[PDB]
């Protein structure tokens, strides 16, 4: 807080977001990369899962119901019946800044972004392991 | 061996040219409202889940795989 004045509002609402915000410019590309703003914003909501797994939860109905809220697209404590804002660990289903819903600051993400990014791309390059 | 695949396109052609006739009504062929409809459908992937958006995406992207397989055979 201290650090970041710019900190990302929500936990996992922004992850059905994120889903579907890129989801929404998926179909923009058309072709091949369509699928690349696709599983990109399907591998999200394992983070709604893991909270729900590990909560002794269901994402399934929690993530779900995560890309039920908006009325385009944002992850906002302004109104969550018709938008996105936070999440919970012990639930793990989108809830407000000041009530439960969760938070990051600004930077986490790109780098944690960029790393999963990068994390699959280069040991997909190698096929031979093999040996002199 | 060239020949039964020829009157094969006047037989069905009949068959759904009285298809034609038999509902008039009648949209593009060749899988076209699937796509757009596995958008609109999924579209409720998003508008539908407190779960079945799983359901609903699953549901809406077979559509595609009839044209999808004329495509890929």
């Amino acid at each position: 807080v201290l650090e970041s004045k710019s900190v990302v509002p929500g936990g996992g609402a922004v992850e059905a977001a994120l889903s579907i915000y890129l989801e929404n410019y998926a179909t923009s590309m058309g072709s091949r990369e369509q699928l690349a703003i696709a599983e990109f914003a399907r591998s999200l909501l394992v983070i709604p899962n893991t909270l729900a797994v590990n909560a002794a939860q269901d994402s399934t109905d929690l993530v779900a119901k995560l890309r039920a809220f908006h009325n385009e697209a944002q992850v906002n404590p302004e109104r969550k019946n018709l938008k996105w804002i936070g999440l919970d660990l012990s639930n793990g289903k989108p809830r407000d800044n000041k009530q439960a819903g969760v938070f990051e600051p600004t930077i986490v993400k790109v780098k944690s972004l960029k790393f999963a990014t990068e994390a699959a791309i280069t040991i997909l390059r190698i096929d031979d392991l093999i040996k002199l | 061996q060239f020949m039964e695949e020829t009157e094969r396109s006047l037989h069905d052609a009949i068959m759904i040219v009285r298809r034609a006739i038999k509902n008039d009504s009648v949209v593009a062929g060749g899988g076209a409202i699937e796509m757009e409809l596995s958008k609109y459908l999924r579209d409720y992937s998003r508008t539908i889940p407190g779960k079945q958006q799983l359901l609903i995406g699953a549901y809406a992207k077979a559509l595609e795989i009839i044209p999808r397989q004329l495509c890929d055979n």
